[PDB]
């Protein structure tokens, strides 16, 4: 719930370099290829993050339902947009329980 | 003078034409022959085809 | 080894099937059945069934 | 071989790194694909070039 909105706007953004970060699979979007982001361009972009487990990655899909698509951040069912997730046991990872 | 019946002739002939070759279409599909399609692929996706 | 499970290396093999009008060079493994003509059988001539 | 973000990107009516300049695939393409790790061979702690 602690989501931080980093609102984006008025300005050039290079699409090519995102695959240098933090180790995604797949620049998984919904409605837009990811190719064509560098000629097509949009109104404006909302950044958000969250840290959930690994059976609650399906709930950030358009139209789902369970506990992140009920009690946390439910993405709407006509989203346009990209989510970016992957594994996280190297940094945000504290022993004993990370509270 | 006999167009007309020669008409009556035509459009027959020429509407079974038609639907024998509308069977070469493949309509969205990987195959307009059904039996590639049965001995080429598994039960799902030659169901779809 | 240290990264993570997107940045492990890959081994990918493609194979790209001929599927055309040429005379099949290479393909599988059926035992031949001797011919009978005019007579109304279940043929099946270099994978193509009728 | 390459990378595991690219795996996907090898498929037919693909655009990207190694689908748009190093190994593409028809878009008519029919056969197999058989990818696999190969952390056990190809990695190193000193780093593989
Ligand atoms: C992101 O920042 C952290 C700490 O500042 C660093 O360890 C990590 O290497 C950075 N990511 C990349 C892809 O360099």
């Amino acid at each position: 719930y602690a989501w931080n909105r980093k609102r984006i706007s008025n300005c050039v953004a290079d699409y090519s370099v995102i695959y240098n970060f933090a180790p995604f699979f797949a620049f998984k979007c919904y409605g837009v290829s990811p190719t064509k982001l560098n000629d097509l361009c949009f109104t404006n972009v909302y950044a958000d993050s969250f840290v959930i487990r690994g059976n609650e990655v399906s709930q950030i899909a358009p139209g789902q339902t369970g506990n992140i698509a009920d009690y946390n951040y439910k993405l709407p069912d006509d989203f346009t947009g990209c989510v970016i997730a992957w594994n996280s046991n190297k940094l945000d990872s504290k022993p004993s329980g990370n509270y | 003078a006999l167009g007309k019946l020669q008409d009556v002739v035509n459009h027959n002939a020429q509407a079974l034409n038609t639907l024998v070759k509308q069977l070469s279409s493949k309509f969205g599909a990987i195959s307009s022959v059904l039996n590639d399609i049965l001995s080429r692929l598994d039960k799902v996706e030659a169901e779809v085809q | 080894p240290t990264y993570g499970v997107g940045h492990q290396p890959y081994r990918v093999v493609v194979l790209s099937f001929e599927l055309l009008h040429a005379p099949a060079t290479v393909c599988g493994p059926k035992k031949s059945t001797n011919l009978v003509k005019n007579k109304c059988v279940n043929f099946n001539f270099n994978g193509l069934t009728g």
